[PDB]
């Protein structure tokens, strides 16, 4: 039904965006995709920047960006 | 002239207080000064017409034209005359008859004294918050300065209880060892409950304007944290609230004892150089190392914080509970808690493995000075302390790290649950009372006889002898071609003479666990003979043995070169065979014997070729401190080249391997030890070169620069990434890290980014921050040797330092040299380079031009210079072709 | 005893020789040795019983019992004893009767002398080609060292007719001043013609196995150059002789005398340390100057070589035909050769403004050893100079560039035209003859007195004598307010004591040319007063002055602070209206002045604003010579990180201009001043931290890397590029670039590369050069103190090469300071930073605990240090405060 | 007609191709195009590597490269 999936996504060592695997998924087929930003501490009170904006596609929830995907979690 | 009992440095033993009753009034308002009055009451046990007591530096006020006045509990005493004593530091009160055996008598006294600045006694403390300057009085009274605040027996076996009752402003608040009796009714009066039985140096009050967190365990016991208001508020006490239950628990369970008392308060200072007093039922610490950030503070802190809690609160049953008799037995007490420690952090922090850094931090630390001939034993003749410098000369390193050292290999030996019901058994025989180290051991003794299954090659006391009278340790030696097994008196020196005489002639009889290849073999012990031979020692061509399991004896371990051949090839065939605290110890008793000529260096060297698959911890560390002395030495020749090569083959896969666990480092391990080994990995890699590193760091501090609010940096790798960026950088790095610690308001950060300045490869950037360095307003006195060090960490700034350190020597002298130990420390740490001849007569020239303890430093660092000469002398060509072999 | 003859230093005025026949044979083979025979023929002018001719170091055989045998051309003498005085290195005969007037006598001699290592006289030099080692047999005998090789009287005035004959080996071939008189018939035997009427000092004689590329101008003037057959196969040779023909022709107009001899051949030796002699007809120059390789040579090199070639030709008419009556006259004879070289080379090479560069070559160099109070004058009395080293003491810089610099002055103000009418009628008048400089005086006079048109203040003598009378240069002082025009002696040092006295009491007669608003003016001359007025000077608020136009004139300007800023605010406007030998000149007086407390060091400041639109290479380098002292005494404080960034921002538009015009540094421009101003853009980009100029010079490395066979960077770049990517780099650059120069066997690819070496950053790269620095078979002895003073020049490096200077004082001392100059050198070198007290005292010390030469060298150093103390200690603020505005 | 044009290439400071002016052009309307590569000392002793490679096209006589092309001459 309608899914939805919050992705974290922080900014590596090298300047690169990678898909947090604290990334959450509720399911209460339309998917709903929210982004979240943070630091090393783990907090996602950041809107995602145009660098590390990631949409969530689809089973293994992965997070495709502007060069790649990254797997998240898996809904099994 | 000892005839006359005043003149004795110990008390006389005819008469014992029971209770005190003690006011005090300070007056932070200044000429700072506090005034106060005393009640002293006794038992006479020998009659007596004199009556002796402790009093330094107290102005009294006459009562019937003496300075105290005496009544019995009634034949009055006529006070014929009182006088003080300033030498020994007495108050003498001459009485026209003698004291009548079997009664008590009660002292009352009014005395006013200072509120000084030195942490001695009952002081004052001034700090700074927010812009306006505050003041706080508390009380440091440890060995023998209680006698400061107010008269009394200040001898440790004189045992009373106290009635403390403080008069302060309304505006602020008193803590004591014990709970208030009620409500506190300009001047507010607060009256607290009576002690138990205690001593003179374990109490404690402190008058200041104060915000604490608190909770209360199952148990029943009333936690609190004290500090300031700013930081209570920004939450910097959570992680000590929530770490001293459990640890509380522990110490219950293991001591098989309650709680004695019913409150345990911690207060942090911003200014305590003592680091931490263990005062029962209040105990302070310095703010640094107590409260915890979790936004700005690293792992080594976190670490901190739970082991200094743990060592404290260790004392509230050993040594508070059960007090030493004299200051001669001070290493039972100190080691005991240096060993029981990790124990409590360990039940803390389950996953942090904390008890295998002991070894790292006590065990390797102490066996540097331990192998000198100016050592010295651990326990001494109580008749060879009597004066109070004689008594704070027994806190040293020796006292903490080898008695924690010894006792940890008596509960080895002895397994841990009868060392447990031992010190049970111990702590409920002599509650409230004093002890020697005899009754522990004849306690340990009775637990031992009392069960079949452990037998031991003599009584306790017989073997702690060995190792509690004489000084140093010894070194083990294999043969496994016939399996014999000696020992000798290890010395770093091999030219030394030792003139210290033993009655033992250094012979110790020592417990030597062992393995075959893997397989645990049978417990053996060397029964204080020179020579012995056995087969659990002999190996076929196939087999080998390695002794010092996990290290926990206090001896080095010394094989045949076959032997360590087997063991290299174990090493590097499967290195999960040998624990990683032996993989340690193999690198370290190789480097330690290669120092004392008795393997060739080319074995230490050999020793270290395992650490290109190695991920841990321990083993890193251990051939980073033995290589610091090759880097020192070798910085500046042609050996500089390879060495470094070879340190970067050897370091390229483990970092490798935390960038592949790190993920392009965004999420960083959650374990102590994993932690510890990926800062280990980034610093050594950016140290030697690695690209990967440079980049990291460059890219990181891009992102810093970027957005300075925000630090996005990780606290545990900042200190590498700032230093790195610094060093390839330029003028911009450096401005921006400097303009970031004009405005630093926390003291890690400012430590750090002072730290990172040091790291600049240009001369005038290095002259210009020397220059700095005389301003109080850009750099505090406090840190000014320290920085002055670091810049001589830098192969570019050692000239520059030494320069700056010899066109200033009157000023640094006055202002270092007067009464502290960091000039000494700065003059050591800015010579350790010198290597040739011609540094040699510089310092020489240096020091015939400049003739108190800075001709004892110049010539200490003579002699050093003088060792360092002949080693590189002797060693330089055979390490540059080991180096060049193997890079 | 001046009463003997033999006693005196100079050779007595009776006898006068007419011709000599001198024959040679050297014998090469080894102890070398070389034998020959002489024979002399004289004529008595005076009546005398005694013969002195000069002999220094010959053996000769005895004939009739005596050295030399002596006959008429016949009263034939008896000679009564023949003795050698070695003091004044003399041969004296004594005769039993006085010799006849007006009759002519001849003396012959058997000698036997000695081929030494050392170059003077007929020696030998020995030299490698290919594998094996190689001996050639010539003569370098100017001033008195003909004396070595035959008896002679070896004064210039003494001239006569010379027979030379040699004998070789039939391998070898011989040359001489004169072409052989035909074939030569295991030993051979040359004859050559007979000179002209010369004098000893100019012959020549050459044995040696060398091959030639010859060529004949169309005036009939066989033109040979002569080298090692390997160079002269490669073609190095080709330039020379390209550019031999035009400076002859121009020399045959200018003289408006054609060539006195047949032949013109020109020789380079590979090791000549005198660089070149203009022995006539056959002129000898060191290979490193003569030859010229268009795949490794870059424009200063070709420079070099016609600037060296036209200087060596202008010889063969001014100084060879017509010669000095004593050496006090030399500054006439060298300083004409040192100002007419250029005007030769001009003709040469039309298009490379060669004229311009005399300046930055001469007088600048010399205006900096004659502001000091212990220059001395041009001219002096011939009776001060008598011995041989007084006589070698005249050959100075001053003479040659200030000889240069006031005959070109006396040049521009006597107009082309006039100045070689009387060139060539001196050189008519007395052509194979001796001359003094009133004669040349009187012949510019007469010229001057036969036209109307120019007009003097006084004779040309007169105006000469203040200008070679008295040591120094005036400083003209202009007020524009009320146009009053002063001249003072000028000194460097403001505090500095003159004691030689003057006759004039430092006053000139003045050449003085201006501009107004780029206007010219009409031409004024200083009477030799203090003060004068005059209308030509005075300015309203709208125009501006400038003086010494293309600095034809040897003195400095200084202007009011109005006029110097109508100057700068043009400057700012449009360049091209000052000339660009002004724009300079402004530069390098404003410091001098600054220099010497007259004005403001913000005013030298001021005028280097305009550079950053200059695109010409002489403002440029004079700025750079100017602040070069300010990068030695603030490269190790605050005041180094502004001051680059100034320069940077001054530098940065000036590359931009040519990555445009090089379009991307593949096209180079062909004219000398566009090339040097490439260099001097890339080379101070580069040494700023320009970012562009470092990816430039790491690329250009890389790509010389990829393909070591073929060298892909231009030869002007080459230095830049190799010391920009070793200081960025590591030691894989370094170890590329010491193998590299490892396998050089050229001499300039050799010197570059050795040169990069010392740009390291690393503190054990640089001491591992220092230990490589030891060893011979690595490093030549005769490079060892260049590349110290290199490793000197790096910031880093400072206090290494002073440590290993103090370390090795004795090993330097034995080998570089027993005859040469190199050790002054070396210790002025590594001392020029020591600006501070510490760095004094240690030099006090030093000097102190080493107590010849090396003491004179240390006290100057210690002046220097106090000099360099004072004007830091005076000057950092504002010099500080400067470039942090302006930068 | 059969016009030849002599293309002159060199590798500039920066690592970039760089069309000489001392090209030379042919005419004795197909065009043949022979590069040619060389040093600062203007030798073009060299075939054009596959870096150094251009083609003469077309009034001004230019030679186009993988990623720009420079103006070489004017058949005027
Ligand atoms: C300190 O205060 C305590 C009570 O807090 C006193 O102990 C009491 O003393 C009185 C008077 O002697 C006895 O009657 C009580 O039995 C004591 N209470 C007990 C034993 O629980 C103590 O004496 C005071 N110390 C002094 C006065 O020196
Ligand atoms: C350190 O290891 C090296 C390399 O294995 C050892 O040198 C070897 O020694 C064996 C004999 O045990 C020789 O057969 C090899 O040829 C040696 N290899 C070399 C020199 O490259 C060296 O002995 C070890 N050092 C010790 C044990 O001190
Ligand atoms: C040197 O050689 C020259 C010829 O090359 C000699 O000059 C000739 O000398 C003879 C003998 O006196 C005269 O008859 C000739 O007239 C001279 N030739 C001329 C003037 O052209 C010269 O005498 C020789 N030098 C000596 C012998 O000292
Ligand atoms: C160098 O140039 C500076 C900048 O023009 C001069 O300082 C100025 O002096 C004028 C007066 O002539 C003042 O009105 C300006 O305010 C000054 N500007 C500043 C200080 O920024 C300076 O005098 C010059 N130095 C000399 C001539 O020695
Ligand atoms: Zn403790
Ligand atoms: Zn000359």
């Amino acid at each position: 039904v309608n899914i939805t999936i919050d992705l974290g996504m922080k900014l590596s060592g090298y300047g690169q965006p990678i898909a947090s695997a604290l990334s959450n998924i509720t399911l209460p087929v339309y998917v709903h995709s929210t982004c979240k930003s943070s630091l090393w501490d783990n907090v996602f009170n950041s809107d995602c920047t145009d660098v590390l904006h990631a949409t969530a596609v689809i089973f293994d929830v992965a997070a495709r960006t502007r060069t790649n995907e990254q797997v998240v979690r898996s809904l099994y | 002239d000892q005839s006359k009992p005043w003149n004795v440095y110990r008390l006389p033993k005819t008469l014992i207080p029971d209770s005190y009753n003690v006011t005090l009034r300070p007056y932070l308002t200044p000429l700072y000064v506090f005034t106060g009055t005393n009640i002293v009451r006794f038992t006479c046990k020998e009659s007596t017409n004199i009556v002796i007591i402790h009093s330094k530096r107290l102005n009294y006020t006459s009562h019937q034209g003496h300075m105290v006045a005496l009544s019995g509990v009634h034949p009055q005493p006529v006070i014929v005359r009182t006088e003080l004593v300033e030498l020994t530091e007495y108050l003498v009160v001459h009485l026209q008859e003698p004291l009548v055996a079997g009664r008590q008598y009660e002292m009352n006294s009014e005395f006013q004294g200072e509120l000084a600045d030195d942490l001695a006694g009952f002081y004052r403390s001034e700090y700074m918050e927010n812009g306006v300057k505050k003041v706080l009085a508390t009380t440091h009274m440890q060995a023998t300065e209680a006698r400061k605040s107010f008269p009394c027996f200040d001898e440790p076996a004189m045992k009373a209880t106290f009635n403390i009752t403080i008069i302060h402003p309304n505006n602020l608040v008193a803590l004591s060892n014990m709970l208030p009796r009620g409500p506190s009714v300009t001047w507010k009066v607060t009256e607290f409950e009576t002690t138990p039985i205690m001593s003179t140096y374990l109490l404690a009050y402190i008058v200041s304007e104060f915000s604490y967190v608190e909770t209360r365990a199952p148990s029943g016991v009333l936690i609190r944290i004290w500090a300031r208001p700013s930081a209570i508020n920004q939450g910097h006490g959570d992680y000590a609230l929530k770490v001293t239950g459990p640890i509380l628990d522990f110490f219950s369970q293991h001591y098989d004892t309650p709680y004695p008392l019913n409150k345990s308060d911690q207060i942090a200072l911003p200014d305590f150089n003592a680091g931490a007093m263990e005062n029962w039922g209040l105990v302070t610490y310095r703010e640094s190392a107590l409260l915890y950030d979790r936004q700005s503070s690293s792992s080594g802190n976190q670490e901190r914080v739970v082991t200094v809690i743990a060592h404290e609160l260790a004392h509230q049953w050993f040594g508070n509970l059960v007090t030493l008799e004299w200051w001669n037995d001070l290493w039972l007490n100190e080691g005991f808690a240096s060993y029981v420690e990790y124990l409590g952090a360990d039940f803390a922090e389950p996953t942090w493995n904390l008890k295998d850094l002991m070894v790292l931090n006590d065990v390797y630390r102490v066996m540097a000075v331990d192998a000198l001939a100016s050592s010295h034993p651990l326990s001494t003749p109580a008749s060879e302390i009597n004066t109070p410098a004689q008594i704070s000369e027994v806190f040293d390193s020796i006292s903490y790290s080898k008695g924690a050292s010894v006792l940890r290999m008596l509960s080895n030996f002895l397994t841990e649950d009868l060392f447990k019901m031992g010190i049970a058994s111990y702590l409920h025989t002599y509650k409230y009372g004093n002890t020697i180290y005899l009754n522990l051991w004849e306690h340990l003794q009775q637990v031992v006889d009392k069960q079949p299954t452990i037998k031991l090659p003599d009584t306790v006391s017989a073997i702690m002898d060995r190792w509690i009278l004489q000084m140093g340790f010894p070194v083990i030696t294999v043969d496994t071609q016939t399996g014999t097994i000696s020992q000798q008196h290890f010395l770093l020196d091999p030219q030394s003479v030792v003139t210290r005489p033993s009655q033992f002639n250094y012979l110790w009889i020592v417990p030597i666990s062992s393995v075959r290849s893997g397989s645990p073999q049978a417990h053996y012990w060397l029964p204080g003979v020179e020579k012995a031979q056995n087969d659990l020692f002999k190996t076929t061509a196939n087999d080998w043995v390695l002794l010092n399991l996990n290290v926990t004896g206090y001896y080095l371990v010394n094989y045949d070169n076959e032997n360590w051949k087997k063991i290299q090839t174990q090493l590097q065939t499967d290195l999960s065979v040998i624990p990683v605290i032996n993989r340690a110890q193999v690198i370290h008793d190789a480097f330690n014997l290669a120092s004392a000529q008795k393997v060739p260096v080319t074995l230490a060297l050999n020793n270290t070729l395992f650490l290109i698959q190695e991920t841990e911890y321990m083993p890193w560390q251990a051939a980073l401190s033995s290589l610091s002395y090759f880097k020192l030495m070798f910085d500046r020749s042609e050996v500089y080249g390879p060495m470094k090569r070879y340190l970067k083959k050897q370091v390229t896969p483990l970092f490798n391997h935390f960038e592949r666990v790190t993920k392009n480092w965004t999420d960083h391990p959650q374990t102590l030890m994993d932690q510890y080994s990926e800062i280990n990995a980034v610093s050594t890699a950016c140290s030697y070169g690695v690209p990967e590193c440079e980049k990291l760091a460059a890219t990181l501090f891009a992102q810093w620069k970027k957005n300075p609010q925000n630090n996005p940096i990780h606290p545990n790798l900042r200190s590498t990434v700032y230093c790195n960026a610094i060093a390839q950088g330029g003028e911009e790095e450096w401005n921006f890290v400097w303009e970031q610690f004009l405005k630093a308001e926390l003291v890690n950060e400012a430590d750090k980014l002072r730290g990172a300045l040091a790291c600049s490869n240009q001369v005038w950037i290095l002259n210009r921050f020397l220059s700095y360095t005389l301003d109080p307003n850009l750099i505090r006195k406090q840190d000014v040797t320290s920085t002055l060090s670091s810049i001589s960490s830098n192969v570019v700034g050692q000239t520059l330092v030494w320069d700056f350190v010899q066109s200033n020597w009157k000023k640094l002298f006055q202002d270092y040299g007067t009464g502290s130990f960091s000039f000494s420390n700065l003059i050591q740490a800015v010579t350790r380079r010198f290597s040739t001849e011609f540094e040699l007569q510089q310092l020489e020239q240096f020091k015939k031009n400049n003739m108190g303890s800075a001709t004892r430093a110049l010539e200490q660092a003579l002699e050093k210079t003088k060792a360092n000469l002949k080693w590189v002398k002797e060693n330089k060509d055979v390490v540059l072709r080991w180096f060049t072999e193997n890079s």
